[PDB]
RNA sequence: GUAGUCAUAUGCUUGUCUCAAAGAUUAAGCCAUGCAUGUCUAAGUAUAAGCAAUUUAUACAGUGAAACUGCGAAUGGCUCAUUAAAUCAGUUAUCGUUUAUUUGAUAGUUCCUUUACUACAUGGUAUAACUGUGGUAAUUCUAGAGCUAAUACAUGCUUAAAAUCUCGACCCUUUGGAAGAGAGUAUUUAUUAGAUGAUGAUUCAUAAUAACUUUUCGAAUCGCAUGGCCUUGUGCUGGCGAUGGUUCAUUCAAAUUUCUGCCCUAUCAACUUUCGAUGGUAGGAUAGUGGCCUACCAUGGUUUCAACGGGUAACGGGAAUAAGGGUUCGAUUCCGGAGAGGGAGCCUGAGAAACGGCUACCA
């Protein structure tokens, strides 16, 4: 009965403050549930593990303990696709988290730029292989293909860190989901303002 | 650079706009969260063009506020972004039939936008639990000069 | 508390059921249903006290029970002990085409008004909320917990309906403005029936609302329990103990035993 | 009707119109069987059941059908 | 040891005593439901084999297939468990039961025949037990008389079983049961009912 | 002084009439003896006379045995023992939280396999109950044999083609004809709505939106009402309810929650910060708010209006008349937290800090 009652507390004042009332059953506390990554199955074979908890009203909310991939959504495009996560970098919250690949609604880590460059390259004739063959287009200049241009001229300028990115097949991206909750791990993709900077913690983290 | 790391690590807005903004390449791309909760409090002009990101402000975030707002004098300066109101009040006393002075102190949560100072009237609103003490925001702040002890100032404001 | 209260106390049961304080010790829990608690009449209390066509406990059980169907709420039929017939209902006892109006006193008593099978056809509606929901529609709801799909869109939230049970269709709303006819559901007022003066809206949480009426008296109340009985001065129903006004105990006794 | 008023009237008016008949004493008996019953599997339980003092609804209406035929005049 | 031998196939229940020890020494240290070479018994079971069905204890204490421990346990027994009866979910009791391995502590060793030898017992060859319950679920009752899908209700309507008895009280009746999963026209209405 | 004591004091003991009080008061001394929350049909399960009691529905009458059910059995009721604590009072909506109960409402986009969709003349199971075979100092015991249900498991194409959604030309006037216009949700994010509901209020909705979710959704109901429709078997006709589901608010709630108020005490001065004393923050729990914690740091701030703090066994406190008066009430606490050997863990669930569910441990 890990409860969570304000009463095991001290008032304002910390004088200690009293209790008549036995732990009631509706401050409930479960147990905590550490988050950790299939993203090496040396010893992990079954991939990704949910166990559903009965709550309150009479619902089942979904707890995550194990998983491997999740889904991820590019701010600037508006796409998105179900990815493999790589490795968990800087949890913020604690180092020990990231020490432990574990999962937090906020964890930054990586993805598979897999979907995301298959997709860059049906819309814009843009591969982001390696920057030489840089782009791939039609033989014939007449029709449809007169568009992967249009798109491709409203200079897309994707910084030079998401450029980097996908040559490399890793890509930066945070989470936005309680996976001690809903049993998911859904991220949004790294940019601007959040990728400079948290990327910094990363060069100097290291060096 | 400032605003944004400041030890903290990481501070954003509730409508996550920011690098998709780079989207719109003409228009205004820097916005911000804009609120208004209305009850007959203006804005403050200082919130708008703030780069603060205060979760725990009544212009800058969902944080609502209801029923319950007061008006007290300022104790403390102290704290992160939270501050000690001490309100004046007399309580009548039955059987001699008359008052005696008492003080209730009050733990009120300050967006940045308004700059503090010790011993000033505050006008602070009923927002929802933000902490043990915590339960009310800043939202009129009222500059004004005590000479020395705010604990002697004493007044039914 | 263990969990969610299941009985009531004779004691303790609303001044308004006009209940036997002697009687035993407790009294027929209302049913969670269209109506508050407080603002309530179960059926039982309404056949054994009220009408008095009931009378012991079980003459009810046989009335609800019997095979034959006795009791109409706003054309439908109920067989609940205690189903809470609210303000401005329509209760019909079938083997006797009776057909009466759920209203309150003007000393606050549920009282029943006996109508006709002309006023029995509509039944005034006042408005709870208003937005719209699935599949861009338009809803409104009635204090009768009535859910309504695609109204009239001059509706404003605190608005007032006449209702046709006949053909579950609408007919002649009111909001409340300045000018209006009221019925007071609840309060140190409630049962009076007056001409709406002025609504000042405080916004702080609690807007309120003045009036007048016959003898011209001054009238203050909470929005929430304003009536719009109807629309400039006509009002939309019979009203019981005369029209909605009360006495004075001084304007009681001279009208009764003229002192 | 009094074909109305056999099936309203409560069962000790009736008795006192010497219609129905007696009142024995069920309460002692009837905890006394929850007693057994409680305590075995349907198997008996059957059994007792047939052996609870009698009355059953079933049979006060067998008689108050006796006196509904039984029964005709002014 | 007190044998409880059932049959299958026929629903043979017999029951043997076995107190010299040499025989039942076969038994020990062998798990529930394992095979039993009955051989170990040269009377009347020449060439047979078992099932080791359950257990009690001189003490009336069941066996628990699982707890693989020859003795007695005590756990909290939740439900679908053995030697456990309901009453309100949750009933969890600490009730006491007899491991799955068997020992010498044993009082009665329950068998199921598997193959039964030359030899020939009274007490189960000898039975021809008339099950009385036949099928009653419309799909279950053609599958016993053939009768393919497409086979209309009428026709599994005649096509049921009947029982007759006499009365305790000399009475001769006839009795039937109804076919929960026929397909009559009411069920038909229902459906375009509900989707009109 | 006085006697009386209208002092008792208890100390002596007698027709007809009743609004009618009596181990909380000691210890919050517990279970002698007596004792004990289960249950029903329009309604879900009963034998072609082995529940079977008739009696002759008759292919499933009642009729019930028993079971299955499916329900409540988190209700109280006694218990301050605590508790100087918001307990509690007001005094908070809860943009911060959960919600049976009750209604109201209510749900076309599930294929589209590349319709032997099989074909829904609505699936599969599984089981009891049940007959039996038993066991044992002996169980709410239980064994092994068989049974059978089913409103329970477990399902499950929704065709009869080109499903059904969603433009609409067009006339063709209505029957509209409409061409050919185009095509569901619990669970996720992620954007866009939202200019064109709402708030002070919104990143609000309820929108979408994709994705992508071991994830849903979705009446293999029963009940009478089967006589109208055409067909003539037909197709219906389902009527109407029972029996569901759906989400919303529908009371049900709680659950917070401001905003006034316990005894004294300054001979309380000071207090509170190792993780919380504060802020603020990352997460995580939490069902879901919260230092509640993980961190991570802010130093906080409380306070003579005595704060830290101390001390008051403290469980604890609604009606109305009324020139004046007359009077009186709710009824031995309206109110309202903490115990049901010790401890532990666990239990139900809409819904328990489950007393009176466990366990297991102790006793």
């Amino acid at each position: 009965g890990i409860s969570r009652d304000s009463k095991h507390k001290r008032r304002a004042t910390g004088g200690r403050m009293p209790v008549h009332r036995k732990k009631r059953a509706f401050e409930k506390g479960r147990p905590i549930s550490m988050t950790k990554l299939t993203t090496q199955s040396t010893t992990i074979t079954e991939k990704r593990r949910i166990r559903p908890v009965r709550v309150r009203g009479g619902h089942l909310k979904f707890r995550a303990l194990r998983l491997c991939e999740g889904n991820f959504s590019w701010g600037s495009e508006n796409i998105t696709r179900k990815t493999k996560i790589l490795d968990v970098k800087y949890n913020a919250t604690n180092n020990e988290l990231v020490r432990t690949k574990t999962l937090v609604k906020n964890s930054i880590v990586e993805i598979d730029s897999t979907p995301f460059r298959e997709w860059y390259k049906l819309h814009y004739g843009i591969d982001l292989g390696l920057k030489k063959d840089r782009t791939v287009l039609g033989n014939k200049e007449k029709s449809r293909h007169v568009q992967k241009r249009v798109k491709r001229t409203k200079a897309q300028a994707l910084e030079k860190n998401i450029e980097e990115q996908f040559v490399s097949q890793r890509i930066l991206a945070c989470i936005t989901s309680r996976p001690g909750q809903s049993g998911r791990a859904d991220g949004y993709i790294l940019e601007g303002k959040e990728l400079e900077f948290y990327i910094r913690k990363l060069q100097s983290k290291k060096k | 650079m400032d605003t944004q790391i400041q030890r903290a690590y990481q501070k954003q807005d509730g409508v996550f706009l920011n690098s998709k903004k780079l989207l719109a390449k003409k228009t205004s791309a820097g916005v911000r969260y804009y609120k208004n909760i209305g009850l007959g409090f203006k804005t403050p002009k200082e919130a708008i063009e703030g780069t603060y990101v205060d979760k725990k402000c009544p212009f800058t975030s969902n944080l609502s506020i209801r029923g319950k707002i007061i008006k007290g004098l300022v104790i403390s300066t102290k704290m992160n972004r939270t501050v000690i109101i001490r309100r004046d009040y007399l309580h009548y006393v039955r059987k001699y039939n008359r008052y005696e002075k008492r003080h209730r102190n009050i733990p009120v949560h300050i967006s940045p936008c308004f700059s503090v100072k010790e011993g000033d009237i505050l006008v602070a609103g009923q927002c929802r639990p933000i902490s043990k003490t915590v339960r009310f925001n800043a939202l009129q702040v009222v500059p004004n000069e005590i000479i020395g002890s705010v604990r002697k100032q004493f007044l039914l404001f | 508390a263990r969990g969610p209260k299941k009985h009531l106390k004779r004691i303790n049961a609303p001044k308004s059921w006009m209940l036997n304080k002697l009687g035993g010790i407790w009294a027929t829990r209302p049913s969670q249903g269209p109506h508050k608690l407080r603002e309530s009449l179960p059926l039982s209390v309404l056949l054994k006290e009220r009408l008095n066509y009931a009378l012991n406990g079980r003459d009810v059980t046989l009335i609800l029970n019997d095979k034959e169907q006795n009791v109409f709420v706003d054309g439908k039929v109920r067989r609940d002990k205690g189903y809470p017939t609210g303000l401005m209902d329509v209760v019909r006892i079938e083997k006797t085409d009776q057909s009466f109006r759920i209203l309150y006193d003007t000393k606050g008593r549920f009282v029943l008004k006996s109508l006709s099978k002309e006023e029995a056809k509509y039944k005034l509606l006042k408005v709870t909320a208003k937005a719209i929901g699935p599949n861009q529609i338009p809803y409104i709801v009635t204090h009768d917990s009535r859910t309504i799909r695609f109204p009239n869109p001059e509706i404003k939230i605190g608005d007032t309906l006449k209702y046709d049970l006949v053909n579950n269709k609408i007919e002649n709303f009111a909001h409340l403005e300045s000018g209006n006819v009221c019925y007071i559901q609840q309060g140190n007022n409630i049962g009076r029936v007056g001409i709406i003066q002025h609504i000042e809206k405080h916004q702080g949480s609690f807007d309120i609302c003045h009036v007048k009426d016959a003898k011209g008296n001054a009238f203050a109340t909470r929005l929430g329990n304003i009536f719009v009985l109807g629309q400039g001065k006509k009002s939309w129903i019979e009203l019981p103990s005369g029209d909605g006004v009360r006495e004075t105990i001084l304007e009681e006794r001279k009208r009764k035993f003229s002192y | 009707n009094q074909q109305y008023l056999l099936k309203y009237e409560p069962n000790y008016r009736l008795r006192k119109v010497k219609i129905l008949g007696e009142k024995p004493n069920t309460r002692r008996s009837f905890k006394e069987l929850k007693r057994k019953i409680k305590r075995t599997s349907g198997k008996a339980i059957t059994k007792l059941l047939s052996e609870k003092k009698g009355d059953t609804w079933a049979s006060v209406q067998s008689k108050k059908s006796d006196h509904l035929k039984n029964f005709v005049a002014k | 040891m007190k044998f409880n031998i059932s049959y299958p196939l026929t629903g043979a229940q017999k029951c043997i005593e076995i107190d010299d020890d040499k025989k039942c020494n076969i038994f020990m240290d062998k798990k529930m439901g394992q095979e039993v070479e009955g051989d170990t018994l040269g009377d009347e079971f020449k060439g047979y084999v078992f099932k080791i069905a359950g257990g009690n204890d001189k003490d009336g204490f069941p066996m628990k297939q699982g707890v693989m421990v020859r003795g007695r346990v005590r756990l909290l027994l939740s439900e679908g468990h053995s030697c456990f009866t309901s009453r309100r979910s949750g009933f969890r009791k600490r009730k006491s039961v007899r491991g799955c391995i068997v020992g010498p502590d044993m009082r009665v060793l329950a068998l199921q025949i598997v193959k039964k030898g030359v030899a020939e017992i009274d007490g189960l060859t000898t039975v021809t037990l008339p099950r009385k319950l036949g099928p009653k679920r419309a799909n279950n009752i053609k599958k016993l008389f053939g009768l393919k899908k497409e086979d209309d209700p009428i026709l599994i309507k005649k096509s049921v079983i009947r029982r007759t008895f006499k009365t305790a009280k000399g009475k001769d009746r006839t009795k039937c049961p109804k076919i929960q999963r026929l397909i009559t026209p009411e069920r038909i209405l229902r459906k375009k009912v509900y989707k009109a």
